[PDB]
């Protein structure tokens, strides 16, 4: 009269009652694991390989006489979260071309995903490898991350597009190359940006980085965002400038200011830092 | 120069539809692609489109587009002539109602559209073909609505229906008797030739003959199909005597009201047995009359006979031929009727029949189809009957009727029309 | 050489192929009456086409261009010359661009 | 405190639920078949009895 | 193409359809991303009968989730699968109903009810022809049996040509749940008649019980519980997305299953069902199949069917089969139950034929029945009705949402009378 269902029960592998049902559930159990470790679509392998890929050995170019010449590969770190920008390609953003985010982490550690290299955007009368403040360039992806080449690129704000948790204008690594690409340099201190055009760019300046089509300075804040590489924060574009309004259109009148000077303080939220290689 | 227009109607319609013109394209020699190799006697079934392939003088017709799309995916996409396959969008879900009152009118009118066209083509129509089943909602209203515009269109134009009626215990349905009952109806006083179609009795054939216990229904329509070559043959291949569809309505149908009978076939062999045996046109005459071998429910052992026309393919002789007749008139457990001293139809075909790849007949040189019109028939009918009032009785599944547009008085003037069907066929049975 | 292709061609081809796949079904399908093909023959499911690929797709979707449009529009097509094209890509272009 | 190796746990230890269809699965059984009499018998031709014969 | 659309309101029905949509993304081959990954053409071409299709090349499900509280709905988009449905099906309220009829069917279901309306409405007239409702929901709780009713209700006046059906789970007397289940499970009864073209019934009781002896599986929880009931969901609508030898829609299904207006309560049951020791032991054919799909245990709800006579009967079999052993097992099984089945109409059962097995199995068999055993469970429900309305027993919250004693009054004597109708056909003779 073995009945089964006895109150209180031990594991399998006892012969108490209903033993074998549970041994062979659990046998099966494996199996389909067996299955799983068959077919390659076991999660381990997927979150070991995508982590194995981001975090691959890289080597910095070294930079002679501290001048920042097209084709390095170098570091971009926002100073005010003392930080470097990495871009996650596995997370896809919201849209119908193909984008991923860019987050500023704060390890420092030489790593395939925080490396970027420059590139001539078009061609320009300097004919000289050495860039100038003011001078269109883009932003090229690591090829050990991903075959096709990706662009860092912004578009206009809209309702339908805007920031995740910033809110803000977007800042996304795209296979587009057009025109969104054109990015340029400029020099920190508001009295010498007009006249610091023309001048070679010098690695380790604190400096600012501006969008052509659209003339906003991409920055970060302390604006949390969750990802597979940790807690990391966001990065944009927008105008941190100093609120006081000042009065630019009758000093025009008058002729004391000409446009092209600025006359607005910004934050040192904007600032930015390019990163070489320490030793060659 | 002489055409037949087949229609097929309701799923088992599309079913028997393409087994049997599966059949014809191979015995023709065309390709499911549609042109021949190359490597006039097909102006019945196919026509030339002026350049290479030939076109379908077919239509299909179902108001569910699942079987219609299946074929256009099937091997015939390259044969059928794209809108000649005219599908619904709502299911009749097995009412009659449905498919007579609501929805038919919406497919009617197209239908009538292509057969005009169709028949503008053609040049010297002999007639129509028509397969349906009966236990089937669809099927069974669309049929009528076909069957009175017909009658209305052409007329005296001659028209066969090679029907499927329901089982006598073997069915699928419940409410099966009802749409049986109105189509009756519908189609006794506009179908010149009605034949029985029904499943079970061909299944108990099979299971007998072909040894299996395990057939499906490609094997039944593959059949029914040879059957249909069998009688069509003699409107496209010589022959010693050929007869035309035309001498259906003038030698099988001894008055109006009488135009029902069932069809049977032999020999039914397959591959390993066969060069084994005779197969002699004494035996496959003998076994053609046999009792079990009625691919229809029906006891001719409990009626008398009217007219059987029986037509041969192959190198058959006359004079067998007649000796086999002698023989089965010799025999006393085959009796016919007084007023009737001759009621046999021969005729002779000098094609052999076709055998396809992957089907369950083999290769033979001889070969009958036989179609008996006999008062015993009226057994089906009378089952059917009480089927049907058992459950009639009380109102049962008769507002999904009522409320979809129907009348409910249309049960009654069926119920008295059937009973004088039934009393006429009784009283023909009497001697004079 | 009797003549290089020319850009307006090139519009006039491919607007002619871009309409032709609206015809077809309903409006918000055709993208995936796109893929459907891709997926009946991209048996190595890598994602890449070529340049016969893209032949026997337009020669399906009733689209018979000459083998030296067909290059051009080829070209035109792919910038990393390596003479695939990402599906997806082609797909965005063909449907999802303001531009002519 | 397990974190990688829960995974495990809860896919062989009693998650709250059950996995995809395996109770109802029928040596190896996902097998997914299919086709329709049409597809099979009048166009690459298999004999009648030769279908069906469940395996 | 005779489209359906699914509705589910009360974290019941959630449970069940997010189960079931994950069972027909699995059987079509489409990923939680919702992107198709299939081996078939054959799946492709009735698509649009669950899934419409969107920008990207993605397939979304036509679903709407409704409820009064927005917690198992912030389960379930966070649950596998989630990410299929839209953001904009998702509709529910800030205060739940707590178990209260009135509360989910007069003050805050009215108020509600007018958004899942109109999105009903917009995605209904989004199809081109559509085929009929299905509705998953439990008559034991609050804001399902109130709400869904009250939707059903409203459908129903807007739609009258098209078909309804409705998946149950009522409560059972044995495995008790919550203390005042008759009350609100006769008001929603109350208005299922009516309404609902197609109703079918499932208990948790007998579905344990399923699961415990014929699964024999230690230790079952919900999830297994949902994986039953949506493979019988499933079951019935395979001929509407895949070719087969018998098409059967569910009008067909309907108009051949029921002989009267108010009789359209049905009894369902799912095979082969075995242990997790016999899979390779145990040889599936059709009279095994057969056997097994007439066995009374293998019911899901504790009705006993032995107690009454079938009126009709339907088995919806799955894979290639041969049509023969079918029809003659079915005949050969009414005659040695002759009487188990009712008398005066022969032929009471239907056999329908699909030609594609489920996922991983190679035969199945979906059995549905109208049978004179399902009034035993309405007995219960009247005899506890009774028993706690003679005192008055928790009326007057009730009663102080606008409700009084004629409605409580006329939903038990028109369910007496429905279960007085039902009976009387059991003992009669033609
Ligand atoms: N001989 C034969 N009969 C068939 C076939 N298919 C269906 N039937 C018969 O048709 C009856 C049911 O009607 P169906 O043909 O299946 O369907 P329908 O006629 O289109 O009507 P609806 O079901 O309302 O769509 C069954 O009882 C069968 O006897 C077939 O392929 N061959
Ligand atoms: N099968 C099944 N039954 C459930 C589930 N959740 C709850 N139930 C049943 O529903 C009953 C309670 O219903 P309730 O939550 O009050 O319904 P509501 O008020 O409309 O939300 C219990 O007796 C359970 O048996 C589920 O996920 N699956
Ligand atoms: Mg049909």
């Amino acid at each position: 009269m073995h009945n089964y269902n006895v109150d209180r029960k031990y594991q399998y592998n006892c012969r108490i009652g209903n033993w074998s049902e549970e041994w062979e559930l659990d046998e099966y159990k494996m199996k389909e694991y067996l299955k799983n470790k068959e077919k390659q679509k076991l999660v381990s392998t997927d979150k070991e390989d995508r982590l194995k890929r981001s975090l691959g050995g890289v080597n910095l170019s070294y930079a002679n006489e501290g001048l920042v010449k097209f084709g390095y590969t170098v570091m971009i770190e926002s100073d005010f979260m003392n930080a470097v920008v990495a871009s996650n390609i596995w997370d896809k953003i919201t849209g119908t071309e193909e984008a991923y985010g860019v987050t500023v982490t704060s390890q420092k550690e030489p790593i395939v995903r925080t490396a970027f290299q420059l590139l001539r955007y078009e061609q320009d009368q300097y004919q000289d490898d050495v860039i100038h403040y003011g001078q269109n360039f883009k932003i090229a992806v690591i090829s050990r991350l991903s075959e096709k080449p990706l662009y860092l690129t912004s578009s206009h704000i809209t309702p339908q597009k805007c920031a995740k948790f910033s809110r803000k204008q977007e800042v996304s690594i795209s296979t587009n190359e057009g025109i969104n690409s054109a990015w340029c340099f400029e020099y920190m201190d508001p009295k010498l940006r007009y006249e610091m055009k023309g001048q070679p760019v010098r690695s380790g300046e604190p400096v600012l980085i501006k969008h052509i089509p659209t003339c906003q300075w991409l920055a970060t804040d302390n604006v949390q965002y969750n990802n597979e590489f940790g807690q990391e924060f966001e990065v944009f574009c927008n105008s941190y400038q100093c609120h006081n309004k000042t009065q630019n259109l009758i000093a025009e009148k008058v002729g004391r200011k000409t446009i092209e000077t600025p006359m607005r303080n910004q934050t040192n939220q904007n600032t930015f830092r390019i990163v070489t290689a320490l030793y060659p | 120069m002489r055409e037949v227009i087949s229609i097929h109607v309701g799923q088992g319609g599309i079913q028997v539809g393409n087994a049997c013109w599966e059949l014809f394209c191979l015995e023709h020699g065309i390709q499911p692609d549609g042109q021949m190799p190359s490597d006039d006697a097909f102006n019945t079934f196919f026509s030339e489109t002026g350049a290479g392939k030939h076109v379908p003088r077919a239509v299909f017709l179902d108001l569910e587009p699942t079987v219609i799309d299946e074929v256009r995916t099937g091997t015939y996409r390259q044969l059928f002539h794209p809108e000649q396959l005219i599908s619904g969008k709502e299911d009749a879900a097995n009412n009659f109602a449905r498919g007579h009152y609501t929805i038919g009118k919406e497919i009617v009118d197209l239908c009538l559209d292509r057969i005009r066209k169709l028949a503008d083509n053609c040049t010297g129509l002999q007639g129509f073909l028509v397969f349906n089943s009966v236990g089937g909602g669809t099927g069974s209203g669309l049929g009528s609505l076909l069957l009175e515009r017909l009658s209305v269109d052409y007329g005296k134009k001659s028209k066969l229906g090679f029907t499927i009626y329901p089982s006598p215990q073997v069915s699928t349905a419940v409410v099966e008797p009802y749409n049986s009952i109105l189509s009756t109806h519908s189609l006794l006083e506009h179908t010149d030739v009605a034949v029985m179609l029904d499943n079970e009795a061909i299944y108990d054939i099979c299971r007998r003959n072909l040894d299996i216990e395990r057939p499906t229904y490609t094997n039944l329509n593959r059949l029914i199909a040879q059957v249909i070559s069998s009688l069509t043959a003699s409107l496209r291949f010589d022959g010693a005597l050929n007869v035309d569809i035309t001498e259906f309505q003038t030698n099988l149908v001894p008055y109006p009201r009488i135009h029902f009978m069932l069809s049977s076939y032999a020999p039914i062999i397959s591959a390993e047995k066969a060069y084994h045996e005779q197969l002699s046109v004494a035996e496959i005459t003998n076994s053609a009359f046999e009792p079990a071998n009625m691919m229809a429910k029906c006891d001719p052992r409990h009626g008398k006979y009217m007219a059987c026309s029986m037509m041969y393919r192959g190198d058959v002789v006359p004079k067998d031929v007649n000796a086999s007749i002698a023989t089965i008139k010799t025999k006393r457990t085959i009796q016919f009727v007084d007023w009737c001293p001759t009621g046999f139809k021969v005729g002779i075909n000098y094609q052999p029949p076709t055998v396809v790849p992957g089907g369950d007949l083999a290769k033979v040189m001889r070969a009958v189809c036989m179609i008996s019109n006999s008062t015993a028939i009226a057994e089906v009918f009378s089952r059917l009957d009480h089927k049907f009032d058992l459950m009639y009785a009380k109102r049962a599944f008769v507002h999904w009727y009522v409320g979809e547009g129907m009348e409910e008085g249309e049960f009654s003037e069926a119920r008295e029309d059937l009973a004088a069907l039934e009393k006429d066929y009784e009283e023909v049975g009497i001697e004079t | 050489d009797d003549l290089a292709i020319t850009k307006e061609e090139v519009k006039g081809i491919v607007k002619t192929i871009r309409q032709k796949l609206i015809q077809k079904t309903k409006g918000a399908n055709d993208e995936f009456l796109l893929r459907k093909l891709f997926k009946e023959f991209d048996i190595s499911n890598s994602g890449f086409l070529t340049l016969d690929e893209m032949n026997a797709m337009l020669i399906k979707l009733e689209i018979p261009i000459q083998k030296r449009y067909l290059n051009a529009v080829f070209s035109q097509l792919d910038r990393n010359h390596s003479g695939v094209i990402e599906f997806e890509e082609f797909v965005y272009y063909i449907v999802n661009d303001p531009y002519p | 405190i397990d974190k990688e190796f829960n995974q495990h746990v809860i896919f062989n230890t009693q998650g709250v639920q059950q996995h995809i269809l395996f109770g109802h699965g029928v040596t190896d059984y996902n097998k997914r078949e299919y086709g329709t009499s049409y597809d099979l018998s009048f166009n690459q031709k298999i004999k009648p009895q030769t279908q069906i014969y469940s395996k | 193409m005779r489209e359906i659309v699914h509705i589910q309101g009360g974290q019941c029905g959630n449970q069940i359809g997010a189960k079931f949509w994950e069972v027909i993304s699995d059987e079509h081959g489409i990923d939680p991303t919702g992107t198709y990954h299939g081996d078939s053409d054959l799946q492709l071409e009735r698509i649009n009968v669950y899934y419409n299709e969107a920008t990207g090349g993605r397939y979304v499900p036509r679903a709407i989730l409704m409820d009064l509280e927005p917690g198992t709905m912030d389960s379930v988009r966070a649950g596998p699968f989630g990410q299929l449905f839209r953001p904009d099906n998702f509709v529910f309220g800030q205060t739940g109903a707590g178990n209260n009829w009135a509360k989910g069917h007069y003050t805050e279901g009215a108020e509600l009810i007018d958004s899942v309306l109109d999105v009903v409405r917009k995605e209904a007239e989004g199809c081109d022809c559509l085929q009929g409702f299905q509705i998953t929901h439990s008559l034991g709780g609050g804001t399902g049996s109130g709400m869904g009713t009250l939707l059903i209700s409203k459908v129903r006046e807007e739609y009258p040509d098209r078909i309804m059906e409705t998946f149950s789970v009522v409560p059972s007397p044995k495995v008790s749940d919550t203390v005042v289940e008759p009350y609100n499970a006769t008001l929603s009864v109350h208005q299922l008649v009516e309404n609902a073209d197609e109703c079918m019934v499932i208990d948790n009781e007998a579905l344990y019980d399923i699961c415990f002896r014929t699964l024999k599986l230690t230790t079952p929880t919900y999830g297994d519980l949902n994986h039953l009931v949506s493979a019988a969901m499933s079951g019935v609508t395979c001929c509407l997305r895949f070719p087969g030898q018998l098409n059967s829609d569910l009008r067909k299904l309907a108009v051949n299953l029921i002989p009267f207006p108010r009789l359209h309560f049905f009894m369902i049951g799912f095979a082969p069902l075995t242990s997790r020791g016999s899979q390779q032991y145990r040889a599936l054919t059709v009279p095994e199949l057969t056997q097994q799909m007439f066995d009374a245990k293998n019911m899901m709800c504790a009705a006993d069917p032995r107690h009454g006579r079938y009126l009709t009967a339907s088995a919806l079999f799955r894979g290639r089969m041969s049509t023969k052993e079918v029809d003659e097992q079915m005949l050969n099984v009414q005659n040695k139950n002759s009487s188990y089945f009712v008398e005066w109409i022969p032929n009471n059962i239907k056999s329908s034929i699909c030609d594609i097995p489920p996922k991983g199995l190679k035969m199945a068999v979906t059995f549905v029945g109208n049978s004179t055993a399902i009034q035993e469970m309405f007995k219960r429900v009247a005899e506890q009705f009774t028993a706690m309305f003679r005192r008055k027993a928790f009326l007057h919250w009730y009663t102080g949402e606008g409700m009084d004693e004629m409605e409580f009054t006329e939903a038990e004597s028109n369910m007496n009378d429905l279960v007085s109708e039902y009976q009387q056909y059991q003992d009669a003779t033609a």
